């Protein structure tokens, strides 16, 4: 047998690589720009790849880091045209609010008054505003100052742009492609026996959460556990539900908005006088649904440490308010709920709603960026919110030879964990259409 | 319409098929190769794709296959590179596994092909000079 | 252009074999990527496919007619025929021999391009 | 079997007003390779059927621009931008993916 | 100098001329195909022009006419696309009208050309395999 | 290993050698052709490199050489340009000196090649159209 | 020396109020005008 | 596979000439870009390159042996030989005939690929 080498162009070969993805949306104003995103395909094409298996892997794909960087860039870009609150750092004289106050809300809101600049630079005006206990500190009718007057001047978010988390599609550029795993019983890592090629990923909701994942993609047949190293308790534990549980959150206070013209073409949306009664913000979740969900999680988690062992749930150990409480934004108000009423029970082998209070905060510095901050203006009217819970960022506690009562605790201050639960199915690859193989042809002679 | 005859598959759908059957769909893969910071990001991706395509085209241009997907060459295949049957490679293997096995000898084959084509060009020009 | 015509008996008695022969002109019966079907239609029930023969010579029939339909080909005369055994009164319908577009490796083409005149087969005792 | 069901069963229309027909499919017509295989046909009174639109929205040669279609998944529709007096006859929606092939029961069109 | 013989004309200046006479001026049109915000705009324009030229060359590359402005193909012309005599097209029509008339059937001809080239490529490779 | 036979040299290593000896290293020169403000500058450099390569490839494409490092054309040489001996150029002159000498007559040869290619193309089409 | 070539035996459908040239020119004028005022001083302390 | 095989006398007295012949099989001596060397190995002194003959026919000798070594080729039978005059007792060593890699105009290749079986030459009386 006589053989000669032959080169073929356009062979189906690929290799792992890193690239810069681009956004795509329907383009139907909000915090997310959505203007740089090119129009999306009306119906993305999906091609199933049979007779091939790929080595999918999480905690290493550059897609999560790229998405995180893009979200930060969009968030920073959306704050540039807004006004900065630098001349607001002055001495604030505050007094406790006592107009129809309640025991669960006493000492939380303060009525402050202070001097402030007007349109004309050669004059000053006296105004008053309402501020929460978390946005002010004492000085040493008492003087107070904002929590950020010694860190940086916050920039208030423009009222025209909302915080609606519209879906965004990520599409691979020319010469690259993204592979999705169609396996229903897929694990966090390992080989995927059902790969498929798609031009653009599904609608990913860029929801910002810290403890409980919400408004995400639910499982299709059963609960799943995700972790880089189950034995190593230093790594966070990710769990995805198969059925949702509704949470009814609200802000019963019927506050009002007031506009203070602090300068030429600049204004400050202060918190006006609150009318009607005053109550503390809270969220409601069904007891039976949560009980059943926790039971399913315990059943699905007992296969990793044994059947005889028992596990317990406890509240957060401590740290900053951004990690010890469940934070989210419903419309225009950022909540901070006390999840201690949910992670408190014991499980052993083999009237209908839970209420948890939530605190409101204005001076909020998103991400782990302490150098700059943003000021959330007060939303006029009563705030009502409803959502579906999708996952929990659990973390384990060091255990001795006891080998029982494995204590689990929530956490996950970082934001990559939230997007990892949505990008676990995709991976970007680079195609190589140049191949080499032998053939019996010798080529003509001229 | 699908039937017992030929199938169409999709973009890279022939990856699981054998080399012999995947060689018939070489056109579909080859025909699909083509806020200021965002503008930079998009232009970078576009230029990267263009450069990769031009790189492959340049490699084909150096050899005697400047304009065809399937072309033969004159250098023979040394058995040490694979020592495997012809029928078993095309009818019992896929491009991914073959590429994995021949990846350790791609540079040598490319250099041999380039040198052979250069020598063939000199020989053809010398022969043509007589006429 | 391509012309398809049918041929066969206009009336068939119950239980014997019914033979229909369709002649194709204007194009080769052995085209590289095309299929040929035999579809019938009765009043109000709509169309229904019986079976088909591919260019490679293979045949495939509907599950409700595997034990009754049979298709053959003859490239020498550029035609194809269908044999139906154990015909009943319920099989009374007008039979058509049409041509459809099969997906190639490079592209995908779907649809029935042309149809025939239609031989009205009457079953009576 | 992919039983195609059309709606409405009848559609009396006169020249000068638009018309539309809907065709639902029991099984999804999106093939594994990412291509749809639905076709539309027209059959006049006592005449052989003829194809109008192929591959959901690719118009066939010789078919006027008056016909149009769009859809995906399991919901598809046939919309006629302009209808004339010679557009009488039946209309069928057929799939070319699942064997045996099937067609709708047939929507009749006549003058009102 | 201008005279009763040939005429130079200019870039896209033979549009009004018939197809037979304008077919001799293909090279002139082919050879002419090649403050941070302003940089982005000019770069986008240049990248788009390069992408357009690359796409045209890729289309020619897929067919067996990768290195010639005028070539021949093995797929005939079906009468249903134009049903007009040959002389009336080259001697009585312009490119703008012929292009507008075939605009609805260009995609089908493109697919036929690509399929024909793929089939000829495999037929030629199989025939040369005997050596 | 270096020896009394052939020599490898490097990129632009035959610039000081004669044309005859430098013509063997045509492949090494051809294979080497391929903070927002800085991104613009880097993209500008890459785009310029791509336009230059595309322009050279386009010029080669217009002529009768689709792709190859050495090719022949059907037009005789005019002594008016050089008038120098044949062997005296290849065996006693480098590429730089020859380029400097023919620099004042490049546009004329570039136009003549295009003219000959157009004439050859139309003649070949007419010749092939008698089947 | 800009090159102008006349096209004989041809007509084109011209139409104003739809060409993108006017919008592009307007956008360019706005961009240049805004860029030209970047190094100038702000008059914010004069509102007295 | 390419194989080399040496040949020549085993015992050579002092003061006369020495002659060795190395055969080549599986490859042509007229290869475009390859060389053929002659190397000897002795204890303590190590390896020494006597000389080599290029594909062009030219020969290059080492400075310490240029006055005594001589190499010639015979392309008719695909073999080459070496002749060494004024042999001394210090020349008693094992001789090797090996092939090398020349630097092509396009790429540079270095490395001795194949060696002989090492015929032992004993210079004594
Ligand atoms: C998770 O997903 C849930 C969806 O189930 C989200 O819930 C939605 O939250 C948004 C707030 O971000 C709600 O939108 C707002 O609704 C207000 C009242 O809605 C009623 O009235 C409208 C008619 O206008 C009805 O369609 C609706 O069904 C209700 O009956 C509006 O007053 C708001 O409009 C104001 O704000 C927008 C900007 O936000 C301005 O542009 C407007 O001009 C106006 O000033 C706004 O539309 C939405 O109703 C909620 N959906 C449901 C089903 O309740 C969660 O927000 C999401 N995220 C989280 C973290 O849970
Ligand atoms: C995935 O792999 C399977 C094999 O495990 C592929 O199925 C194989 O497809 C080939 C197609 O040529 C079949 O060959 C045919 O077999 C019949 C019957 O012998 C013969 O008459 C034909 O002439 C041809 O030789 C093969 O039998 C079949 N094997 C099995 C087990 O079904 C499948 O096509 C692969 N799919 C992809 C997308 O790669
Ligand atoms: C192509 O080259 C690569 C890298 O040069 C080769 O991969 C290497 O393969 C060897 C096996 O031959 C691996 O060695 C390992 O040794 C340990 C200890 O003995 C053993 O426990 C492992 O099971 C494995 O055999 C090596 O890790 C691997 N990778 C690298 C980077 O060296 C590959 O085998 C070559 N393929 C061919 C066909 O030559
Ligand atoms: C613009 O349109 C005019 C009018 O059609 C063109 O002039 C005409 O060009 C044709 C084609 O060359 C001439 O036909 C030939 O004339 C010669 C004699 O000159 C005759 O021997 C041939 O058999 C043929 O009849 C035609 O006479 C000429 N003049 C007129 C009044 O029709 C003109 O060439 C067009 N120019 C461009 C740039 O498109
Ligand atoms: C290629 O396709 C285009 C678009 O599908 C065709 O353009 C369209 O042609 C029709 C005629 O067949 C035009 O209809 C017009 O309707 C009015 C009112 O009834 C009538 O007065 C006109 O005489 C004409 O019939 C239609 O406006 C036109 N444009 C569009 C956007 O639909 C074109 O004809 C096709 N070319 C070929 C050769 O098939
Ligand atoms: C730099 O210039 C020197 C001087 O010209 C170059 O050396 C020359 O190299 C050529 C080979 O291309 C020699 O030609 C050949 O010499 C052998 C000698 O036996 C002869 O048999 C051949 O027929 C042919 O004439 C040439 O003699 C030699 N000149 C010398 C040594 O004075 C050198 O290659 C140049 N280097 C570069 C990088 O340009
Ligand atoms: C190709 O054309 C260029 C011009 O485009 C020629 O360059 C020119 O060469 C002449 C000499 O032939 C230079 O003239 C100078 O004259 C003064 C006064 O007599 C003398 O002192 C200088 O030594 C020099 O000879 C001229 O400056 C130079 N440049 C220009 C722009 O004209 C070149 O010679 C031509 N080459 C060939 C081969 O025709
Ligand atoms: C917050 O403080 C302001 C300023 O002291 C209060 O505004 C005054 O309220 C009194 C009592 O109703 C009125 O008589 C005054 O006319 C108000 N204005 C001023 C400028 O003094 C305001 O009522 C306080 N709000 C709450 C909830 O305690
Ligand atoms: C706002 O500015 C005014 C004017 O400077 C302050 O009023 C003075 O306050 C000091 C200290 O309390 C007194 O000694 C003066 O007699 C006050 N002057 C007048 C005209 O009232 C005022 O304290 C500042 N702060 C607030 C919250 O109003
Ligand atoms: C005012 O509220 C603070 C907490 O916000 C509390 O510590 C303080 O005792 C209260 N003072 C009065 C007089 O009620
Ligand atoms: C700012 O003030 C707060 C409250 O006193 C304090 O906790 C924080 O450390 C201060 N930051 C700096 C940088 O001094
Ligand atoms: C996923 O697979 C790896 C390797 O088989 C295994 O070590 C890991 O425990 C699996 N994940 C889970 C959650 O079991
Ligand atoms: C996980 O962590 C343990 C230590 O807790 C370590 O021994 C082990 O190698 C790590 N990796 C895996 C895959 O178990
Ligand atoms: C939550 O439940 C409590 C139970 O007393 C009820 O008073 C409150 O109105 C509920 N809130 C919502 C938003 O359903
Ligand atoms: C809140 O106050 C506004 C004042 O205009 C009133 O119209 C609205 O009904 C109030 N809502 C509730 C829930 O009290
Ligand atoms: C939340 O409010 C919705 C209002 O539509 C209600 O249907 C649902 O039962 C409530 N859920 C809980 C847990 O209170
Ligand atoms: C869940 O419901 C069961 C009812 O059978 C009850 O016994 C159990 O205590 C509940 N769990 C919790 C944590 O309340
Ligand atoms: C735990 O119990 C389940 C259900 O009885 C069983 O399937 C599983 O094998 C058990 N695991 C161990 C480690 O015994
Ligand atoms: C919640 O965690 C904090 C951490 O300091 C702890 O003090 C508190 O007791 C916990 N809540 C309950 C109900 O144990
Ligand atoms: C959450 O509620 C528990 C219930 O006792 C309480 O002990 C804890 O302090 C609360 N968390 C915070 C941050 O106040
Ligand atoms: C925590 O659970 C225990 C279980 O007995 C219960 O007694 C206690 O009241 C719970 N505490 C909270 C804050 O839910
Ligand atoms: C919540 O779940 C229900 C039922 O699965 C679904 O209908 C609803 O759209 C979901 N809401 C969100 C915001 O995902
Ligand atoms: C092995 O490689 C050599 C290159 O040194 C080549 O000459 C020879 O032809 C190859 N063997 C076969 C059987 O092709
Ligand atoms: C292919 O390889 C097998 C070894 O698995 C061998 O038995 C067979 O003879 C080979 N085929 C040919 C044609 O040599
Ligand atoms: C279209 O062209 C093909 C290929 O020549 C031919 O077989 C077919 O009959 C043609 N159809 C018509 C209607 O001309
Ligand atoms: C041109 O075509 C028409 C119609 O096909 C025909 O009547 C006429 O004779 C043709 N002219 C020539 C010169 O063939
Ligand atoms: C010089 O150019 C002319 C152009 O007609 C050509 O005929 C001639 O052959 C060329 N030189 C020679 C003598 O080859
Ligand atoms: C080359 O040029 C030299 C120098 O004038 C001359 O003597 C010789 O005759 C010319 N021709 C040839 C063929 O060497």
């Amino acid at each position: 047998e006589n053989l000669w080498v032959t080169v073929y162009y356009g062979v189906p070969v690929w290799k792992d690589a890193e690239t810069t993805l681009f956004c795509a949306s329907d383009a139907k104003h909000n915090v997310w720009a959505t203007h740089a995103c090119v129009p999306t395909d009306p119906n993305p094409q999906e091609i199933h790849l049979e007779n091939v298996t790929e080595e999918f892997n999480m905690w290493k794909n550059n897609m999560v880091e790229q998405m995180h960087t893009d979200i930060i860039s969009l968030w920073d870009q959306s704050l540039k045209p807004c006004v900065k609150l630098t001349p607001l750092c002055v001495t604030l004289q505050c007094t406790n609010v006592t107009n129809n106050i309640t025991d669960d809300m006493r000492g939380e809101l303060k009525n402050c008054s202070f001097n402030m600049t007007t349109e004309l630079r050669d004059k000053k005006q006296k105004v008053y505003s309402l501020f929460y206990r978390l946005d002010v500190v004492q000085i040493n009718n008492k003087e107070y100052r904002l929590i950020n007057c010694n860190t940086s001047a916050c920039t208030q978010a423009c009222p025209k742009v909302s915080f609606e988390p519209i879906p965004i599609h990520y599409c691979a550029p020319a010469g690259f492609a993204i592979l999705k795993c169609k396996d229903k019983k897929f694990n966090g890592t390992g080989p995927c026996p059902s790969v498929s090629t798609v031009q653009c990923t599904h609608g990913i909701k860029p929801v910002v959460s810290t403890q409980l994942l919400l408004n995400g993609s639910l499982a299709e047949e059963e609960v799943m556990i995700r972790s880089e190293n189950i034995t190593n308790n230093a790594k966070n534990i990710l769990v995805q539900f198969n059925t949702p549980v509704q949470i009814n959150c609200t802000r019963p206070n019927n506050n009002t908005r007031k506009s203070i013209r602090i300068g030429p073409g600049q204004a400050f949306y202060a918190t006006g006088d609150i009318i009607g009664d005053i109550r503390q913000a809270h969220c409601n979740v069904s007891k039976a649904t949560w009980n059943e969900t926790l039971g399913k999680v315990v059943k699905q988690l007992r296969k990793h440490f044994g059947n005889n062992t028992i596990i317990r749930f406890a509240n957060s150990s401590g740290g900053d308010l951004e990690v010890t409480t469940h934070s989210f934004n419903c419309g225009g108000e950022f909540f901070y709920c006390n999840t201690s009423g949910l992670f408190n029970s014991t499980w052993i082998s083999n009237n209908d709603s839970i209420t948890l209070p939530c605190r409101i905060k204005q001076i909020i510095n998103m991400w782990q960026r302490i150098g700059q901050c943003m000021y959330a203006p007060p939303i006029q009217g009563v705030i009502r919110c409803v959502s579906n819970i999708t996952g929990l960022i659990l973390t384990r506690d060091g255990g001795s030879t006891n080998s029982t009562t494995e204590t689990f605790r929530p956490g996950g201050g970082d934001m990559r964990d939230n997007w990892r639960s949505e990008l676990y199915k995709y991976k970007v690859v680079k195609i190589e259409p140049l191949g080499v193989a032998p053939t019996r042809c010798k080529r003509r002679v001229v | 319409a699908v039937g017992i005859g030929a199938v169409f598959l999709g973009f890279l759908g022939a990856a699981g098929s054998t080399m012999g059957a995947a060689s018939m769909t070489l056109t579909v893969q080859a025909r699909n190769l083509l806020l200021t910071v965002w503008g930079i990001k998009q232009l970078q991706a576009r230029v990267l794709a263009v450069e990769r395509y031009l790189r492959d085209q340049q490699l084909l241009g150096i050899w005697g296959c400047s304009g065809k997907l399937i072309c033969c060459t004159n250098v023979p295949w040394n058995s040490s590179w694979s020592n495997r049957n012809l029928s078993e490679i095309w009818d019992n293997m896929t491009w991914l596994q073959w590429d994995k096995e021949i990846s350790n000898y791609t540079q040598i084959i490319y250099g041999l092909l380039e040198e052979s084509q250069n020598q063939q060009e000199k020989n053809e020009q010398d022969l043509l000079a007589l006429d | 252009q391509v012309q398809l015509q049918e041929s066969g008996p206009g009336l068939v008695k119950p239980s014997e074999t019914l033979s229909l022969t369709c002649g194709v002109s204007g194009d080769s019966i052995t085209r590289n990527y095309y299929y040929w079907h035999w579809i019938r239609q009765s009043p109000g029930k709509g169309l229904e496919g019986l079976g088909y023969i591919a260019y490679t010579g293979g045949t495939d029939y509907s599950p409700s007619f595997k034990s009754r339909v049979t298709i053959s080909r003859d490239t020498s005369k550029n035609q194809f025929s269908l044999k139906l055994t154990s015909v009943t009164v319920a099989d009374t319908a007008v039979y058509f021999c049409a041509r459809e577009r099969g997906d190639s490796y490079i592209y995908s083409y779907d649809g029935v391009d042309f149809w025939g005149q239609g031989l009205l087969v009457t079953v009576s005792s | 079997d992919a039983v195609l069901t059309q709606s409405p069963l009848s559609l009396p229309i006169t020249p000068g007003e638009p018309a539309s027909i809907s065709c639902r499919s029991s099984q999804s017509l999106l093939h594994t390779n990412g291509e749809t295989y639905l076709n539309w046909y027209q059959q006049k009174t006592g005449q052989r059927p003829r194809l109008l639109i192929s591959q959901v929205s690719k118009r066939e040669i010789g078919v006027p621009d008056r016909f149009s279609a769009s859809g995906a998944g399991s919901d598809f529709t046939l919309k006629i931008s302009r209808v004339e007096a010679e557009d009488v006859g039946l209309y069928f929606c057929g799939q070319g993916l699942h064997w045996p092939r099937t067609f709708g029961q047939g929507t009749r069109v006549d003058i009102k």
